[PDB]
């Protein structure tokens, strides 16, 4: 297999900076929309709970990490700007999927073959939180396509901080003891929402110090060759640092029904 | 549905409409498997300026829509057209996207020439730009993939007065006509690569050099007249010439329909001299190595800008008209 190369090297003239890295109290604000029903607290459990439904079914699906790394982008984008209520996170889930498979010309997954995938990743790895069969079929997903393309002004290029871990490891020349680590705390950061803060370099060399002291590297002298604000780049790891200890105290299985169940409900039609 | 109904209404009434903010119905331009192509105007008096509508086939939206989008939406060049808007109509499911006008473009001009020659000043400024223009895209790691005279469009009187402007980069899949096309794709090549759009800007170059397609064809993976043609005016390959030759798909069914011997006398110097394009010329010497069999002796978009072609008496110019009237037609509307 081999992954999207296009528009590398054009962050910062790209959709992604000039209009999806969102300023931190912007989204907070939005927010207090949402924390009328559910705690501060259960919002970041209700993130990480979706952000591994488009891993499982991102998984199921065959796709690569950087297809799943923009589709959890996708609906992030969306519920920081919408109430939980506005459409179902359910079903953004894979319509998410859908369009970055697109996007990323990965593939036009079936609609079959699409729904079958969503029934089958909820009614195995998730029928504590998602008790009865998933209750939508392909023109709720082809709807709710229209209104993500809508949200997101046609945004649809994306990036993760992978691509740059990449090109950091090869002066280390670690290959075979950090790249595996650090790539899955790229992949962990996905539980959080540092990408829509913080653009993937920085999120890659955080990454890539956190992995540094887990296997004791020596890495100082490194990190002090880059031109590049190092608060920040700690801003991150703080975050990084946290959601593990979130992790620990976090059981999802035994606290995901009553969450969803305090999710503010969409109104119906008169 | 189980969507709130706050939240529908509020986008419904605030939802931009093509058919409310511009006027095209009758303005049909442009026709084929894509869809269709008006020559718009806005309905409020703001400006009077034209717009490109592309109201895109079927309901829905289909990968290639995806990609062009996607694409559109970062790309920033100025020999790259630009995406002003997109817009997405929740009745019928179609997408429309909004571009700036191309008065005219290379198949057009070229119709007419050979309805007639293109200016040679004119020549050398065209193929910079759309050497510009490919070299950006490739810099950002896409590709063409499907680079012919209807893509290659040219600003007309405005305030990018003979600007080219190239279009459709990014999304094609792998009637129609194959005289752009590389041999390696008619040899069974699975994928696109950047030898590839070299070819099409050799294939091109040389038709604003002469007004005739160079690979000309008769209409119908392995494609035999198309290659025949190409052998006419190129030669047959040496083995030297192209070594991974026998790596392609279709490289026993060569051996089979073709000889050597055939395309003897065939090359490409004996070609442009039939066209009054002198061998000893440094547009010739260019047109070679963009020309070249094996698409690894291809040269790339920017070694094809440093080429002393440009820095010969004309240099070209950012209007590729050079102040000059334009003599081509404008676009004609359609009916049916
Ligand atoms: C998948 O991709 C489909 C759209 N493709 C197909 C080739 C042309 C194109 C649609 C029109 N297009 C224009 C733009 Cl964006 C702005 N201004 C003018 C044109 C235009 C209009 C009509 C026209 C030409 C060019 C040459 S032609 O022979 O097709 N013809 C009669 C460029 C891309």
């Amino acid at each position: 297999d081999d992954d999207d190369k296009a528009m590398a090297g054009n962050f910062w003239q790209s959709s992604h900076y000039l209009q999806w890295i969102l300023d931190k109290q912007d989204l907070l604000k939005e927010r207090q929309k949402d924390l009328k029903f559910l705690s501060e607290e259960e919002y970041w459990k209700l993130q990480i709970f979706f952000t591994n439904v488009i891993q499982a079914l991102g998984e199921h699906l065959k796709l690569r990490q950087q297809v799943i790394a923009t589709a959890t982008v996708y609906f992030k984008r969306f519920y920081a700007r919408y109430s939980l209520k506005s459409i179902d996170p359910v079903l953004m889930a894979p319509t998410c999927v859908f369009l970055a498979s697109k996007v990323e010309e990965f593939g036009v997954v079936s609609n079959t073959r699409l729904i079958a995938a969503a029934t089958s990743v909820l009614k195995t790895r998730f029928s504590y939180a998602f008790p009865k069969e998933f209750p939508y079929r392909m023109n709720h997903i082809l709807e709710c396509e229209f209104y993500l393309l809508e949200l997101m002004d046609c945004c649809l290029i994306v990036y993760h901080p992978y691509r740059p871990l990449l090109q950091y490891v090869q002066d280390m020349g670690q290959e075979d003891m950090l790249l595996p680590l650090a790539w899955r705390i790229v992949n962990d950061t996905y539980r959080t929402d540092l990408c829509l803060l913080y653009p993937p370099f920085m999120i890659a060399l955080a990454c890539l110090h956190v992995a540094c002291v887990v296997q004791q590297k020596d890495a100082r002298q490194w990190f002090a060759e880059l031109s590049v604000d190092m608060e920040k780049i700690l801003e991150i790891i703080r975050v990084i640092l946290k959601l593990y200890e979130q992790w620990k105290n976090f059981d999802e299985r035994k606290e995901m029904a009553t969450i969803l169940s305090k999710m503010p409900k969409p109104k119906p039609p008169p | 549905d189980k969507m709130d109904y706050d939240f529908k209404v509020k986008l419904s009434s605030e939802r931009e409409r093509v058919e409310d903010l511009f006027e095209y119905e009758g303005c049909k331009v442009g026709r084929g498997t894509y869809g269709h192509v008006y020559k718009a105007k806005r309905k409020d008096g703001k400006d009077d300026k034209d717009y490109a509508l592309k109201q895109i086939e079927g309901t829905g939206i289909s990968m290639s829509a995806c990609r062009e989008i996607a694409l559109l939406r970062e790309l920033k060049h100025p020999n790259v057209i630009s995406l002003q808007k997109v817009f997405l109509s929740h009745a019928d499911r179609k997408v429309w996207l909004l571009f700036d006008y191309a008065e005219h473009d290379l198949w057009h001009i070229i119709k007419f020439h050979r309805a007639s020659q293109l200016p040679r000043g004119m020549v050398k400024s065209l193929l910079y730009q759309i050497l510009d223009g490919i070299h950006y895209l490739h810099a950002n790691w896409v590709l063409h993939r499907d680079l012919k005279p209807a893509n290659i469009l040219v600003m007309g009187e405005g305030p990018e007065r003979g600007r080219v402007k190239i279009a459709d980069m990014g999304f094609a899949r792998l009637v129609v006509t194959f005289w752009y096309r590389a041999p390696e794709l008619l040899l069974g090549a699975r994928h696109y690569t950047k030898a590839i759009d070299i070819w099409a800007i050799g294939c091109i170059f040389a038709e604003l050099l002469t007004s005739e397609p160079i690979f000309h064809c008769r209409q119908e993976p392995y494609h035999h007249d198309q290659l025949d043609r190409i052998f006419n005016v190129m030669g047959f390959p040496a083995d030297k010439d192209w070594e991974d030759i026998k790596k392609m798909p279709e490289h026993s069914t060569l051996m089979k329909d073709f000889r050597r011997n055939t395309y003897t006398n065939c090359s490409l110097i004996k070609y442009m001299e039939k066209h009054k394009v002198k061998p000893d010329s440094k547009a010739f010497h260019l047109l070679q190595k963009l020309l070249t069999m094996d698409p690894i002796k291809r040269i790339t978009s920017e070694q094809a800008m440093q080429d002393p072609y440009f820095l010969e008496d004309p240099l070209p110019t950012s209007d590729v008209f050079a102040g000059c009237q334009i003599p081509y037609p404008k676009r004609e509307f359609l009916t049916e």
